[PDB]
């Protein structure tokens, strides 16, 4: 019976924070401020309640502020709003949006949940426990007064479902999700790679709670471009910039960070080290029993003629990955609407697996 | 190899307009005059005849790399 | 020749050969041997055979002697050099003292030439590691594996390949003395062990015993069928 | 023709029928690789495809002009996708370590984990075996696309359509014209053409005999051993 | 970084032979303790597994009827050279009618303790204790990969020879007895181990004038444990 | 016309630049080197030629310079990548210098740690005169150091300064600085007062920087 | 609910009740001193070249418009006028009205530290005499010139740092940055790393600048082997802007007018492509030096990551630190971790022994293949 007294005040507390002369201060404070609000770029603060901004031909003014809003939302290089009669501190603007975010920051549900990944069971429990568990569950820490693990490498020969580890992750999630290819971090002027990367992390701090998948970055050591200047010792310097960004000063925070490679030998081990990353994961080609799962699940939703066996298919290659699953799963497909059919045949398969293996 | 001389014997034979054009001759001290020539140029060409045009040095300005900060 | 030395000391204490080729062991075959009290019984897993080809060949289990007998796992080929100069040694044993040769000798002849091996100049260390299973005089049986590094180091049950880890486990609980009572048993746990192993169809299968007083079997894989029929049959009656 | 199916059941497919897809319950493609030797028809079968299906062709290879065009320059290459989700039935080509790099990046995003669907992306490159592994796991390019050189009834298809915006005379054989090329390119009979025009220029003729093409055929083929 | 084996350091020592007094570390533990009356010796064997048979791992192998030893670290290099100092001590019993001293043995050992090079190949990783009963007494005798040998009356090495150290000049003293000294290095060995001690962990060697072999077969171990 | 100094960078080369400041009273002129570096293109040889003429209308004119190798490049014809400006602001140094329109009222004082760096235009023969090598200190010369550098602290008087030479092997005089400064720390550890000759001993031991690692067992 | 319901019903029995001011009192919190300062000046800022004799007769070249002479008005003082001075000049008669701090770069303005991360020297055990000397530079100068008076020395203005990754070079940096008491100023090595010549140089610049305006300052550089090691010199011209940003570091830090009253601390990971110039002291004086905890050190690093954490006291610490034998304190947080988390695998609130044997085989012997400090123990 709670719920009729504590409606009526929670409603009534919910109409008196919309009722927080008073038009005329609202007039006044519009009579303070010009009607083209110009907009400036702030250099220095002084302490005086004045200081130095900058017009947008190099002009700058110790101009004085119309202090109702908050000036502390102010640092340099920031954007502020000015007169045209007097060039004044009309007050703060919001700020600009937001072409680094919008790209590197995946915003929807992203792809399929853990009924799609193929019998791994284990590996998955440790990146549950490491990201998932933490994050969505931040309970159990406090009784030890552990701090979570904070890295987690995915490392494997390529087809085994590092991006689906990935995608399923930023599925099941309650933080936001910023992706980056490692390839990324190589351009074609100097000293591009740190600022690349602070506005990474700074992105990453700044936002929210965040999970960081860096994908594929062993191809920063392996790969010289043309298009670039002096190259190793510039990618050096891009990898010393991401390790003292990664584990450096004034408390971390919360963001977590996933990487994942194709080979790892070829990486500087400064980064492999522990404090920075605590969890490194191997990620094999499977058995001949979860590969019933794979086919199966990529069999899973298609009229499936049922004169095939997928025993047929799993004694096929000895070393056949997802990647290879999908494909035949796939190009049986692009056989069968060839020739406007609905179920596959033992045939297609045949095709399709002399098509994608040997060419 | 013998490029500008093929030119000056163009210029010499024919009987159309010539311009000849400085490569270099677009960028300039004030702002936007380059195109404004650019402009001036073509107006000219489209006024005069059937006409030629000899720009000399592209170099001077097709340079596949540019650098847009400075 | 080739005077440099391949294996160095590490900066914090290893060699990097030594302790790296076991690597190599570690991506291999699985195989395992227990030791009864009058039968043993030793075999390999994954053949991964192409199920359609000859099979005589690709034999991973050996002997030196009508006493002794092989396993091995890592990378064939070592195995087969080390093989052939086992078998010269166990002979020139036997060209001396008159007795069969012991198991102990030719398992210490393998770890000594191996750890005099990674020891030389310029030399690549072994990467396999072998199983040496015999029964010399009184008819005691014993058994032995190898290692990289060279130590010969005796046990009662084996746990070597792909996933050692998880086979040991198994052999860990299951250590019952009840398991060596019956030869048949004894026959039945190592496919039992090898059945908790990888997909154990009845094909990669290969097993060989010897009741110590005779030469190897290699059993005809009609009788390992019916030992895996008569397992599922055990692990029916546990339900 | 068979290239043109191909493209067809890989591109037009999906646009026009989702739900033929959706309803075999497949993942619907995203990636077209084209290769064969250059100079046989790796730009016009793709930018025409993409022109009767209606989508936005986006062609960025390497310029600054386009990265001025598409941001204002700073720091990456993803906001084509920024500018392709705003005309979402759209195809993005390109020419021949750098332009498979930027493969790498657009592949990586649109491999299921980008957007909706709706856009494509297709390489025209030649001989196979210069470009990375990676880029070839199975998984990643959908459908890999041959393109021969041109035969007999190739090259005749090619001149009658070439030859279509001359002034020809009546009387003459295509057939010997193309059979006298040694497998040439499909951008060689094009210029055929165009010499063959030449040749009439110069005689002050207006209309084009046989005499024209055939001593065309012999200056293509001397142009054919410079490097 | 690759450089030449046989190089110095830039402070004074070389590199590889400092690497294996680090590859020492890793190694189990050891205890001898010099006495009068003889010298007792103890070892650790880390059993790992139950399925290792727990009989078969060595420490203490047989120089002599009279000079005992044991081994650390790495076991197989050990091997090589306590086959050779055996050798050794033949020939000089063979050519001399007498018994080489444990000193001499030592000097043979470590005369290629460092003879590792390309010509005429890495340095050995083991660290050895040399006990047995010349002339001169009772001898306790240490040497190293780097040949560095030394007398010590009390000498514990390898992963905890730090604090076994120091106890062990907590409660050593020139006048100690036989049965004390190897109670009181099995005291050290119980608080160094790791795994509960009984029958199967470790093994004790003692040389005396009076009892002329290193003789230790099983139970007796049973009946100084249950003495603790 | 314009002295240069060159050798092991602590012999000491900044000293006699402060030093003729302090005893020279004409207009002694300061520059460091990469503050002819410029951003944009075509400020380098502004500055130094402002730097030229703010030293003739100030006649007594002595200009020093220090690490030149900043701005002393040796030049190199490639292709697709290459150092320009520093090398335009390089020629105007030289041509400011030396060649065309000589001059007698200027006066130049260079010094770089390493000489093999420069352009063989930079130094012709001309352009910077009297070629000066410094050596480390002998033996004599570093007891001299450290026999200047103790000055202000209080020594006390048994403490000889020949062992100390003859044990400091192959120092330059900021080693010997150092030496004597964390000599003076070493006896504030304890917290005495006047110092003592193992203080500089550990002192020695210090600035030789060991990396020990607990070598014990020689001998 | 009683408590919920009668707090809504109070909270907002407040909020309703002064709802009748909020509705009845019918921004100005300044707007008379605002309409006051309406008779103040928008003062252009400027930047002076020179002054002239017998009068004052200033000339300023503003920042892009022009040059003008100018003169000062009635309220300045005519001696802070000085040359390169950042002063604010009247827009109608140009006349110069205050000198202000000069222009340091705003991207240089984010580097000062601005907050203190909560690092103890109690994170740091076991590692007493680097504690001791890092001490011995940094604290005591800062809070007692007192002994480096009143004997005459001059303490060491330089400190540089290294070993092997991961063993405490940060963690230390952030301890004092704790109970710092000064002007702490953190430089990663590769903010000085920019798309034009010689931008580095004047980075630093503006750093000696920020240095000598506050007096009583550290400055922290960190991976000094991006501002540059090695003057390898061939006929490629490859890395020089590094280098000649190597060399502005060198001179305006110590040579010619030495420093003031600052105090550098260099990190680096490997020490061993480093230019000698910073070899040199005067510049980089102690080389403190981390090298990996030998015994008991991994058992008071035990102590740190354990002091405050859910395990069993019944069990040891020492057998632990003795599988350990060349491992970072990194590692050691690894260890502590993962046997918390092994303990998550079942549902426990104590540890056990065989959990840090779990966490011990599982970070040591498993990924010590890659290890880290194989190849940094040489300093490669
Ligand atoms: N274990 C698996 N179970 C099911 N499908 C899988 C599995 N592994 C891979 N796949 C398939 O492979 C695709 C994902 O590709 P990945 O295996 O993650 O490629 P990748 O090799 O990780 O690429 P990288 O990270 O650059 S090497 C999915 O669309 C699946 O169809
Ligand atoms: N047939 C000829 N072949 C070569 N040189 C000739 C010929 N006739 C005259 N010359 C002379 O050589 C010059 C040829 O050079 P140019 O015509 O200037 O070519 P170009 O302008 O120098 O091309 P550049 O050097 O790339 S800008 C002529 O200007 C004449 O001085
Ligand atoms: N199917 C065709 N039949 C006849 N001529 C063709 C055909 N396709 C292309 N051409 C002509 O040949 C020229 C070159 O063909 P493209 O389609 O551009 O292939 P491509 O651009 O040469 O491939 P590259 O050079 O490796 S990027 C075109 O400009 C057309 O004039
Ligand atoms: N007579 C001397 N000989 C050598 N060094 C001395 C002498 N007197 C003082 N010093 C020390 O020399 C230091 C100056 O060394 P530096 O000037 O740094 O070396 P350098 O000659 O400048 O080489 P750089 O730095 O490449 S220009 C001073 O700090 C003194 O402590
Ligand atoms: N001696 C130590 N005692 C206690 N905790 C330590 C010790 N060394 C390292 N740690 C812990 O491990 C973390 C890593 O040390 P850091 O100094 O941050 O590594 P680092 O200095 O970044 O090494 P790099 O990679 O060469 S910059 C520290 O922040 C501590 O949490």
């Amino acid at each position: 019976l709670e719920r009729i007294k504590d409606y009526l005040l929670m409603e009534e507390e919910f109409i008196r924070n919309q009722e927080q002369k008073q038009e005329e201060e609202r007039s006044k404070v519009d009579d303070l401020r010009g009607t083209p609000m110009s907009v400036g770029t702030l250099e220095e603060i002084i302490d005086d309640n004045h200081a130095i901004v900058s017009t947008s031909v190099g002009s700058e003014h110790y101009v004085s502020i119309l202090s109702f809003v908050d000036k502390d939302l102010l640092e340099p290089g920031c954007s502020v709003l000015l007169n045209h009669k007097v060039h004044a501190v009309i007050g703060v603007l919001m700020d600009d949006t937001d072409p680094l975010v919008t790209v590197m920051k995946v915003e929807k549900a992203p792809q399929e949940t853990y009924a799609d990944i193929g019998g791994l069971d284990n590996q998955i429990q440790e990146i549950k426990e490491s990201v998932e568990l933490p994050l969505t569950h931040p309970e159990y820490y406090e009784e030890m007064g552990i701090k979570p693990p904070k890295g987690v490498i995915l490392y494997g020969p390529p087809g085994t479902g590092k991006t689906l580890l990935a995608k399923a992750v930023a599925n099941q999630t309650s933080a936001t999700f910023l992706r980056v290819v490692g390839s990324e971090l190589i351009q074609k002027y100097l000293g591009d790679g740190p600022k690349l990367v602070r506005e990474l992390f700074r992105v990453a701090e700044e936002h929210a709670p965040s999970i960081v998948f860096i994908d594929e970055i062993d191809a920063i050591g392996t790969k010289r471009y043309d298009s670039n200047s002096g190259g190793e010792r510039e990618i050096q310097r891009t990898m010393l910039e991401l390790l003292n960004q990664l584990d450096g000063f004034d408390s971390r925070g919360d963001v977590k960070v996933i990487m994942a490679t194709n080979r790892i030998e070829t990486l500087d081990p400064a980064l492999i080290r522990p404090g920075r990353i605590d969890r490194k994961i191997e990620f094999p080609l499977p058995d001949e029993k979860t590969k019933k799962r794979i086919f199966q699940i990529h069999t899973s939703r298609m009229t499936l003629a049922d004169d095939v066996t997928l025993d047929d298919l799993i004694m096929a290659k000895d070393d056949l990955s997802g990647a290879d699953i999908k494909a035949i799963c796939t190009e049986a497909g692009l056989m069968a609407l060839r020739e406007r059919r609905m179920k596959v045949t033992n045939e297609d398969f045949k095709k399709s697996k002399e098509n994608v293996l040997y060419k | 190899c013998g490029k500008t001389m093929l030119a000056k014997a163009v210029a010499h034979h024919t009987t159309a307009a010539f311009i000849r054009v400085v490569g270099s001759e677009f960028v300039q001290k004030y702002l936007g005059e380059g195109p404004r020539m650019v402009r001036d140029v073509f107006r000219l060409a489209k006024e005069n005849a059937p006409a030629i045009i000899f720009i000399d040095e592209i170099d001077a300005i097709a340079t596949k790399r540019f650098d847009a900060q400075t | 020749s080739y005077d440099r030395a391949i294996t160095v000391f590490s900066p914090d204490g290893h060699l990097f050969q030594v302790e790296y080729a076991q690597e190599a062991v570690k991506k291999g075959s699985t195989a395992v041997g227990v030791r009864g009290r009058d039968i043993v019984v030793l075999g390999v897993e994954k053949k991964s055979v192409a199920k359609l080809q000859d099979e005589r060949t690709v034999r991973k289990i050996c002997a030196l002697d009508d006493n002794v007998c092989m396993a091995f796992a890592g990378l064939t080929a070592d195995a087969r050099i080390v093989i052939n100069r086992a078998r010269v040694e166990c002979q020139s044993h036997r060209l001396t003292v008159e007795d069969p040769v012991t198991v102990e000798y030719i398992t210490r002849y393998i770890a000594s030439l191996k750890q005099r091996y990674t020891q030389s100049n310029g030399r690549r260390p072994f990467g396999i590691s072998a199983l040496i299973v015999g029964f010399d005089f009184d008819g005691t049986p014993r058994l032995y594996q190898t290692d990289p590094s060279g130590t010969y180091h005796a046990w009662k049950a084996n746990a070597i390949g792909r996933g050692a880890k998880s086979v040991r486990e198994f052999l860990e609980k299951n250590y019952t003395d009840e398991a060596i009572e019956t030869d048949d048993l004894t026959i039945k746990l190592v496919i039992k062990a090898l059945l908790e192993v990888v997909q154990s169809g009845g094909k990669n299968i290969e097993l060989a015993v010897m009741r110590r007083d005779q030469s190897l079997k290699i059993l005809n894989p009609e009788e390992i069928e019916k030992y895996v029929a008569e397992i599922e049959k055990e692990k029916e009656e546990n339900e | 023709d068979k290239q043109i199916k191909e493209i067809k059941e890989v591109i037009e497919l999906p646009v026009k029928h989702p739900e033929l897809f959706e309803a075999l319950g497949i993942a619907q493609p995203k990636g077209v690789l084209l290769y064969g030797p250059p100079g046989t028809g790796k730009t016009l079968l793709a930018r025409a495809v993409a022109h009767h299906t209606d989508c936005t062709f986006i062609r960025v290879s390497g310029s600054e002009l386009v990265q001025k065009f598409i941001g204002e320059g700073a720091r990456m290459v993803r906001e084509l996708f920024v500018m392709a989700r705003e005309h979402a039935p759209s195809i993005i080509f390109m020419d021949e370590s750098e332009v498979q790099r930027t493969m790498l990046e657009l592949l990586n995003q649109l491999d299921g984990f980008e957007a909706t669907k709706n856009i494509k992306v297709i390489m025209a490159t030649n001989r196979i075996d210069i470009l990375d592994s990676a880029l070839l796991r199975p998984g990643r390019i959908d459908r890999k696309i041959e393109f021969p050189p041109p035969n007999e009834e190739a090259r005749l298809d090619i001149l009658k359509i070439h030859s279509r915006k001359m002034n020809l005379t009546r009387g003459i054989n295509l057939r010997k014209i193309a059979e006298l090329m040694p497998g040439a390119s499909g951008a060689e009979v094009k210029g055929v053409c165009t010499e063959a025009g030449m040749y009439a220029l110069r005689e002050r003729r207006v209309h084009v005999t046989q005499e024209d093409f055939e001593m065309a055929v012999a200056k293509v083929m001397q142009k054919d051993s410079e490097k | 970084y690759d450089r030449g084996v046989n190089t110095f350091s830039p402070e004074g020592r070389l590199f590889q032979v400092e690497y294996a007094i680090e590859a020492i570390k890793l190694g189990s533990t050891a205890i001898g303790i010099q006495t009068s009356e003889g010298v007792c010796l103890a070892v650790e064997k880390r059993i790992t597994s139950p399925l290792m048979e727990p009989s078969s791992i060595e420490k203490i192998v047989e120089i002599d009827a009279h000079i005992g030893c044991a081994m650390s670290g790495l076991i197989a290099d050990a091997k090589t050279l306590i086959d050779k100092a055996r050798v050794e001590t033949q020939n000089h019993w063979f050519t001399y009618n007498e018994t080489m001293t444990v000193e001499s043995v030592t000097q043979a050992v470590s005369n290629l303790a460092l003879q590792f090079g390309e010509e005429d190949s890495r340095p050995f990783g083991v660290a050895l204790l040399f006990g047995g009963v010349d002339e001169k007494g009772p001898q306790l005798f240490h040497m190293d990969p780097s040949g560095t040998f030394v007398q010590c009356d009390a000498r514990a090495i390898g992963s905890a020879s730090e604090g076994a150290q120091s106890s062990l000049q907590e409660v050593y003293h020139k006048s100690m007895t036989l049965k004390e000294a190897i109670k009181s290095s099995l005291i050290i060995l119980k608080q160094v181990m790791e795994e509960k001690l009984n029958a199967t962990n470790i093994e004790l060697a003692t040389v005396q004038p009076g009892q002329n072999f290193h003789m230790f077969t099983k139970e007796e171990l049973e009946e100084v444990i249950k003495d603790i | 016309k314009g002295v240069l100094m060159y050798g092991p960078p602590g012999t000491g080369k900044t000293l006699l630049a402060r030093a003729c400041a302090a005893q020279t009273k004409a207009t002694f002129l300061k520059l460091a080197g990469p503050q002819l570096v410029q951003m944009f293109i075509g400020d380098g040889a502004k500055l130094v030629r402002d730097a030229f003429a703010l030293a003739k209308e100030k006649a007594p004119s002595i200009i020093f310079i220090d690490e030149l190798d900043a701005i002393g490049t040796k030049r190199f014809d490639s292709e697709k990548a290459g150092d320009r400006e520093v090398q335009r602001t390089m020629l105007e140094l030289l041509n400011q210098l030396d060649g065309f329109q000589p001059n007698t009222q200027v006066k130049v004082i260079a010094a770089t740690n390493r000489v093999d760096i420069l352009d063989p235009a930079l130094l012709r023969s001309g352009r910077l005169d009297r070629k000066i090598e410094f050596p480390m200190p002998n033996e004599e010369a570093r007891a001299r150091i450290m026999q200047i550098h103790s000055r202000k602290m209080n020594v006390s008087p048994d403490v000889n300064y020949e062992e100390l030479a003859r044990c400091t092997d192959d120092f330059n005089g900021a080693q010997c600085k150092a030496v004597c400064v964390e000599a003076g720390m070493i006896a504030l550890r304890r917290g005495a007062t006047e110092l003592t000759h193992e203080d500089y001993m550990e002192g020695i031991l210090e600035v030789q920087a060991k990396k020990k690692a607990n070598l014990q067992y020689y001998a | 609910q009683v408590e919920d319901d009668i707090q809504q019903l109070l909270k907002k029995i407040n909020e309703l009740t002064g709802i009748k001011e909020s509705d009845t009192g019918l921004l100005a919190a300044d707007k008379q001193t605002l309409q006051s300062e309406q008779p103040l000046q928008v003062a252009r800022c400027t930047k002076i070249i020179n002054a002239d004799s017998e009068d004052p007769k200033y000339i300023i070249n503003v920042k892009q418009f022009a040059k003008f002479v100018v003169d000062l008005s009635d309220q300045v003082a005519p001696t802070d006028i000085e040359e390169g001075m950042r002063v604010g000049v009247d827009r109608n008669k140009y006349q110069i009205h205050i000198p202000l701090p000069p222009k340091i770069d705003p991207t240089v303005t984010m580097m000062q530290v601005e907050e203190k991360p909560d690092v103890t020297y109690s994170d740091v055990g076991g590692c007493k005499e680097q504690i001791e000397k890092l001490r011995e530079v940094v604290e005591t100068p800062l809070l007692h010139p007192e002994r480096f008076v009143n004997l005459g020395i001059e303490p060491p203005k330089g400190v540089l740092l290294f070993g092997p990754p991961g063993t405490g070079k940060t963690l230390c940096a952030r301890a004092v940055a704790n109970r710092t008491d000064a002007c702490f100023i953190r430089v990663i090595g590769s903010e000085l790393v920019q798309k034009y010549v010689g931008e580095g140089a004047r980075m630093v610049r503006e750093l000696f600048e920020m240095a000598r305006t506050k007096k009583a300052c550290l400055i922290f550089f960190d991976e000094i082997d991006a501002i540059g090691g090695a003057r390898f010199d061939d006929g490629a011209g490859g890395d020089n802007e590094v280098q000649r940003t190597m060399l502005e570091l060198i001179n305006q830090l110590d040579g010619f007018d030495p420093r003031g009253n600052i105090k550098v601390l260099m990190a680096t990971n490997r020490p061993d492509t480093l230019d000698p110039a910073l070899m040199r002291p005067g510049r980089l004086d102690r080389k403190i030096e981390f090298s990996l905890p030998d015994l008991e050190g991994r058992t008071h690093i035990f102590k740190i990551h354990a002091r405050s954490m859910s395990v069993e006291r019944d069990i040891r610490f020492e057998l632990l630190a003795r599988l350990c034998p060349n491992s970072t304190g990194a590692e050691i947080r690894s260890v502590c971790t993962e046997a918390g988390m092994f303990a998550i695998r079942a549902r426990r609130k104590i540890a056990t022994e065989k959990d840090f044997l779990e966490a011990v085989n599982k970070v040591i012997k498993s990924y010590a293949k890659f290890s880290a400090t194989p190849r940094y123990m040489t300093y490669n």
